[PDB]
RNA sequence: AGAGAAGGUCACGGCGAGACGAGCCGUUUAUCAUUACGAUAGGUGUCAAGUGGAAGUGCAGUGAUGUAUGCAGCUGAGGCAUCCUAACAGACCCACAGACUUGAAC
RNA sequence: UUCACAUCGACGGGAAGGUUUGGCACCUCGAUGUCGGCUCUUCGCCACCUGGGGCUGUAGUAUGUUCCAAGGGUUGGGCUGUUCGCCCAUUAAAGCGGUACGUGAGCUGGGUUCAGAACGUCGUGAGACAGUUCGGUCCAUAUCCGGUGUGGGCGUUAGAGCAUUGAGAGGACCUUUCCCUAGUACGAGAGGACCGGGAAGGACGCACCUCUGGUGUACCAGUUAUCGUGCCCACGGUAAACGCUGGGUAGCCAAGUGCGGAGCGGAUAACUGCUGAAAGCAUCUAAGUAGUAAGCCCACCCCAAGAUGAGUGCUCUCCUA
RNA sequence: UCGGAGAGAGGCUCGGUGAAAUAGACAUGUCUGUGAAGAUGCGGACUACCUGCACCUGGACAGAAAGACCCUAUGAAGCU
RNA sequence: AGGGUGAAAAGAACCCCCAUCGGGGAGUGAAAAGAACAUGAAACCGUAAGCUCUCAAGCAGUGGGAGGGGGACCAGACC
């Protein structure tokens, strides 16, 4: 999964509506940022077999940091950072460990992103709720309602198949979604708006990184 | 949010009381009739001595509902009741005269429905 | 789920809930000092700031309001002499919980609250 | 933390104490390279002349074992791949005992170049399946070669060895390589005997 | 549903000494506590 | 054997994480003086938001009731401030320069 | 119309399948039990639609028949114990089969017409019916396997903290109208395209709470009965687990809001081909190659080194006597 | 349609007390084949670290004894 | 349904743990046989010591026996 251009990472700040002037209302959810979007490390195809560079992210008091990581910033000549990342791409000559990233140097306006976070955590759930099973009957006799069902077959195959839908846990996961559209960028604030949601609440992680088109951005295969 | 045996008042001339609807049509495999959906309906109470006789197979457009439409504006709007006109399989009216407040929604596939209105939102 | 639902429960109903806190916070305005569980302790800091808060401006209305919550009314009275006095200047934070040793019928984590 | 007190110290003291003297009487281990009939100390020992012989623990130690190099470009795959076999099995050695590893590691280089005969190029067809229902996979040989091509012979001989545990150690002596180059220049390989005549094909 | 077989002995032991491996954790919880009020240092805790 | 490596678990305050374990965040709460990193929860203060005009006292009315004081009063699961309470005291695990062979280098 | 082989194909023959009605009695009788729906799968292909083709008695549109193709799809009602089937209105289409009626330690109707009763009929009669009718009890705390999730231990050859490669595994790659092309080819007209662009929809999936809302026993307001707070005032309790109503923030949620289904990538099935021999002609094939499918494989999205084949990378720590 | 949220009693964790039906022994995978003609236990492949907990009910021809249905018995009884 | 401390209750003074029960010493006794008391099998429940299991498919044994341990006198054997 090559990834199309760096992308940087950023802070869930929640939605509110925006106005165009001919009167659209489009609901846009809106991305802080924190102090970071550091270059971390670079790897090449030669020592670590591959391309990407490792981007940090949310700056953080020194105490709270392990040995073996603050030792991986000072290495950089980075402030100490929350989060690690790593982009992949196809070349990596722009990139020096230390450099800083700019949103606004590579994210201009109806540009498409692609936003990854972390999913609201629903818990354990059932039958109904994660795969949308249909209810059985209310009230004729019924015993059933929520209940999953029969899951298998007779004596043959006499067993339940792999994979067969259940409950069980649902959400909290890494979950992307495709193609959106910035509406809006406030240097004043250093905040991103997108057209749309995007997965989990205020105070969230995300990271944005410019579309991967299958045609075109991407190596064919 | 019209759906099968939904009942509806009619808007127009055209003699009939009181349509059940049985049918959406165009909108494929979908439920729902929301404003400017052509629906199949039958023709429960009909208006006496008129060219319409209930127990009538028709086609009609819905032009009310209860449920809510979402302009771009942000603007909404809630009538109500529900209501349809009923047409030909050309898009003219039936009956030669309307009721009751339409939306510009309809201004694209129904240009008569739109015409004959009382008003317009 | 519950996300952001901030309420004690108590393993008790809304009404009984509600009637145990009025209890255990006159029971802490009269003794001054009590033995709880943690759980009805930690509920209990609301309800008794309340108190306290309430009685800090002393209007009719605020005595009203006192007074339809605690049971004894001489409690209140003497919360609306002492409170100007014992906590003029303290800006919120009136109640101190200090936990002990678990209770032996049950193994209930125990715990004192203590109007500081 | 290594406690070296009176008491762990007296210990190991002796531990090397019982295991000196557990080596003095012990009856002392001859190789098998020009192993005469019976050395004057072993003759007061058990019967071994009398009864199969079996291999003890200094014999099969896995840091002496001969290492052996097939280069398999122009091999036929099923042909080569019962040679390797035989030889990592231990079938070879006069030594051969089933229920112990005598083998050889072999190493495969060229595994991309192994040939096969026919039609088999397109034909052939190395199945997986999930173990959920319609969970088949196939692939024709060649797709196989082109994406992962040491799958191809290590699938061809693991089907030669003995299955259960010690075929599974066993197949662990087997090293493929796509290239012409293996990184086992250390281990010193010999190259692999072939007695086959029809083994090498020539186009 | 019932058990159709009688559980094995050996079985039967590793799931009850899994049962008695909480004990481990509540003697390690224990012994922390006494540790804590054998220096009388403690202003959240109290005892008499 | 003393000691307690890096780290971990526990404990303690928690959660948009959670059946339990698990996960994540905290654990003296900074300094600043030009960025950001040192407020976890509760409380308190203010703000958004909800509800819809408090009690008391005046006026009008035979009275039920209306009207003025007053976007009031109550609430505030959400923000932002401020260490006022509780994050005290601490405990447990854990530290043979990494068996053996073979090349290469020096 | 001519023409056996576009499409039908009589008289007969040769098969496959194991879904119909059967034969057998190998099977279980103690409590291994038939048909419909609900929920939930899954597989086969003899293909109903959607992808690509050959032939046509294919002008065009639409067919007919057949070839490859099982990735996806296959509605909602009136009627029945029903398999079957009929109709209504749609639809791209409303496929046929297997899985012990697929599924009763998941659910529910009939059926084993259990005991009551009545009708027709047979019987002198007690009673009877592969006649009809009304009424009529199936339980269940999961030991093991299997499954969906989620931990600990131990391994990973010193111990750790982070960041990742991706073998393998899954999810998803679906479909309909309409508009340009162009009223252009085609046809005397009536009718009316292939190919490639553009929008709107459907179903399904992934999220989400700005708007519209639902709930919201955190809260706020009215209000009935009544008992408390000494009485008026004003509040508190009760009217199960809100007394009854009217609103509601955060949460959770959909009917609300976004987004998705990309590939002049790879290799093929049918088929169409180019060079071209064996048979100095011909031939898409024997050598060698070119196009080409909703199929196959990579790409897309999550997981993933217990991948014991236990990967690679960066940093940290190994004191004292 | 097409489900949603909430309250209580359980479920879940911790402390106290503490059963039951069941049970040849069980070190108790999947596919396919075989076989008294539907196998964890026989064959061949394939897949699988050890062991908990919460949930689910396809299998173990799961569990609760004579099969009510059919037949047998020179059985039993009621009735004509 | 519930029998057998000893020959004799000599049925355990005194001290310690100590609210009682229960126990450990001392003392009685040939023996503690200590009152739930005489021989005390099996299931079943454990505790300690020796070898050994966390890539594994199995009516659990058997023939072969790697490595490790133990009591020997025919030390080439036995467990
Ligand atoms: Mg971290
Ligand atoms: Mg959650
Ligand atoms: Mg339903
Ligand atoms: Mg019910
Ligand atoms: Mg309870
Ligand atoms: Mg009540
Ligand atoms: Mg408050
Ligand atoms: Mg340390
Ligand atoms: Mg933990
Ligand atoms: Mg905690
Ligand atoms: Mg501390
Ligand atoms: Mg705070
Ligand atoms: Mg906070
Ligand atoms: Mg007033
Ligand atoms: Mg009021
Ligand atoms: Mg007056
Ligand atoms: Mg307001
Ligand atoms: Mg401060
Ligand atoms: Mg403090
Ligand atoms: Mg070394
Ligand atoms: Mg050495
Ligand atoms: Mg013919
Ligand atoms: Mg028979
Ligand atoms: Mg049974
Ligand atoms: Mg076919
Ligand atoms: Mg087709
Ligand atoms: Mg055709
Ligand atoms: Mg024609
Ligand atoms: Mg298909
Ligand atoms: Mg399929
Ligand atoms: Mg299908
Ligand atoms: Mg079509
Ligand atoms: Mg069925
Ligand atoms: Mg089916
Ligand atoms: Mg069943
Ligand atoms: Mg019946
Ligand atoms: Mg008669
Ligand atoms: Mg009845
Ligand atoms: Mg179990
Ligand atoms: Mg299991
Ligand atoms: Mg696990
Ligand atoms: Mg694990
Ligand atoms: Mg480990
Ligand atoms: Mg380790
Ligand atoms: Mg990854
Ligand atoms: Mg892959
Ligand atoms: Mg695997
Ligand atoms: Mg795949
Ligand atoms: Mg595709
Ligand atoms: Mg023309
Ligand atoms: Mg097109
Ligand atoms: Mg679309
Ligand atoms: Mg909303
Ligand atoms: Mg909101
Ligand atoms: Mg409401
Ligand atoms: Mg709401
Ligand atoms: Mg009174
Ligand atoms: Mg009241
Ligand atoms: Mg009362
Ligand atoms: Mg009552
Ligand atoms: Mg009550
Ligand atoms: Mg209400
Ligand atoms: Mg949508
Ligand atoms: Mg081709
Ligand atoms: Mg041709
Ligand atoms: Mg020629
Ligand atoms: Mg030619
Ligand atoms: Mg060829
Ligand atoms: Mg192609
Ligand atoms: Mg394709
Ligand atoms: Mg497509
Ligand atoms: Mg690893
Ligand atoms: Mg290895
Ligand atoms: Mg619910
Ligand atoms: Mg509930
Ligand atoms: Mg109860
Ligand atoms: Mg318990
Ligand atoms: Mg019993
Ligand atoms: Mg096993
Ligand atoms: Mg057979
Ligand atoms: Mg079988
Ligand atoms: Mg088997
Ligand atoms: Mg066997
Ligand atoms: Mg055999
Ligand atoms: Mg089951
Ligand atoms: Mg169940
Ligand atoms: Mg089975
Ligand atoms: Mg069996
Ligand atoms: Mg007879
Ligand atoms: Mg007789
Ligand atoms: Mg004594
Ligand atoms: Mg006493
Ligand atoms: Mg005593
Ligand atoms: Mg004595
Ligand atoms: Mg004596
Ligand atoms: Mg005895
Ligand atoms: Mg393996
Ligand atoms: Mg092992
Ligand atoms: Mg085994």
């Amino acid at each position: 999964s090559v990834d199309a251009g760096i992308g940087v990472m950023g802070t869930k700040l929640g939605m509110m509506s925006f106005f165009e002037e001919d009167g659209t209302v489009v609901p846009v959810t809106v991305i802080g940022f924190k102090e970071g979007n550091i270059v971390t490390q670079v790897k090449t195809e030669s020592t670590d077999g591959y391309n990407a560079v490792q981007v940090g992210y949310e700056r953080l008091r020194d105490r709270k940091l392990t040995m073996p990581e603050r030792g991986h910033l000072n290495k950089a000549g980075v402030i100490p950072m929350r989060h690690l990342q790593e982009f992949r791409l196809v070349s990596v000559d722009d990139f020096t460990p230390s450099q800083k990233l700019l949103f606004e140097e590579l994210f201009k306006e109806g540009d498409m992103v692609d936003i990854s976070g972390t999913t609201i955590g629903k818990g354990f759930q059932g039958g109904i709720k994660r795969h949308n099973f249909k209810r059985g009957l209310m009230t004729h006799g019924s015993k059933s309602h929520r209940a999953l069902g029969s899951i298998g077959a007779g004596t043959t195959p006499g067993h339940v198949y792999k994979g067969k839908k259940m409950p069980g846990r649902m959400g909290g996961t890494k979950t992307k979604i495709r193609k959106l559209k910035i509406m809006k960028i406030d240097t004043d604030l250093r905040v991103v708006m997108i057209k749309g949601a995007v997965p989990g609440k205020p105070g969230n992680l995300l990271r944005l990184a410019p579309a991967k088109i299958v045609g075109k951005n991407i190596p064919k295969n | 949010m019209i759906q099968p045996q939904t009942h509806l008042n009619v808007a127009d001339n055209s003699g009939a009381r009181e349509l059940m609807c049985i049918r959406i049509i165009g909108a494929s495999n979908r439920r729902y009739a929301r404003i400017g959906d052509v629906i199949v309906a039958v023709i429960k109470e009909a208006i006496p001595n008129t060219p319409l006789e209930r127990s009538e197979v028709i086609r009609a457009v819905v032009v009310r509902t209860c449920k809510e439409l979402k302009r771009d504006n942000g603007m909404i709007i809630r009538y109500d009741d529900n209501a349809a006109v009923i047409i030909d399989q050309e898009g003219n009216p039936k009956g030669t005269r309307i009721f009751g407040a339409i939306a510009r929604e309809l201004r694209q596939k129904f240009a008569k429905i739109v015409s004959l209105a009382p008003e317009v939102l | 789920m519950k996300h952001g639902r901030k309420i004690h429960r108590l393993s008790r109903p809304a009404d009984q809930r509600r009637a145990l806190l009025r209890g255990l916070t006159t029971q802490l305005l009269k003794h001054g000092r009590i033995k709880t569980t943690r759980a009805k302790a930690s509920a209990m800091r609301k309800y008794v700031d309340k108190m306290i808060t309430l009685a800090k401006e002393g209007s009719l209305h605020k005595r009203r309001q006192a007074l339809g919550f605690i049971y004894e009314k001489q409690i209140v009275h003497a919360l609306f002499a002492e409170v100007p006095e014992r906590y003029g200047d303290r800006n919120g934070g009136y109640t101190r919980i200090i936990r002990t040793l678990p209770r032996r019928g049950d193994n209930a984590p125990m715990a004192y609250i203590e109007l500081v | 933390r290594k406690s070296t007190s009176a008491s762990t110290k007296c210990t190991e003291e002796w531990r090397q104490l019982k295991e000196a003297v557990k080596k003095e009487f012990a009856i002392p281990h001859v190789p098998l390279d020009q192993r005469w009939m019976f050395t004057l100390e072993e003759a007061t020992g058990p019967d071994i002349w009398n009864t199969t012989w079996y291999p003890k623990s200094a014999d099969h130690v896995p840091t002496d074992k001969k290492w052996y190099v097939v280069d398999a470009t122009d091999l036929i795959l099923g042909r080569m791949a019962s040679t390797i076999a035989i030889h990592i099995r231990g079938k070879n050695l006069a030594s051969y005992t089933p229920s112990v590893d005598m083998g050889a590691f072999v190493i495969v280089v060229n595994a991309d170049k192994v040939a096969v005969s026919g039609k088999k190029r397109t034909q052939k067809l190395y199945r997986r399946h999930s173990g959920r229902p319609g969970g088949l996979k196939e692939e024709t040989f060649d797709q196989l070669q082109k994406r992962i091509p040491e799958r191809i012979i290590e699938h061809a001989v693991r089907g030669m060895l003995p299955k259960g545990r010690l075929g599974r150690y066993l197949f662990n002596h087997l090293k493929v390589y796509k290239g012409a180059e293996h990184p086992h220049q250390a281990q010193q390989p010999i190259d692999l005997p072939l007695r086959d005549k029809r083994i090498r094909v020539e186009k | 549903a019932v058990p159709k077989k009688r559980t094995s002995i050996y079985k039967k032991r590793i799931r009850k000494n899994i049962w008695k491996k909480k004990g481990y954790w509540a003697a390690l919880k224990a012994f922390s506590l006494a540790k804590s009020l054998s220096t009388g240092n403690s202003k959240s805790f109290f005892v008499r």
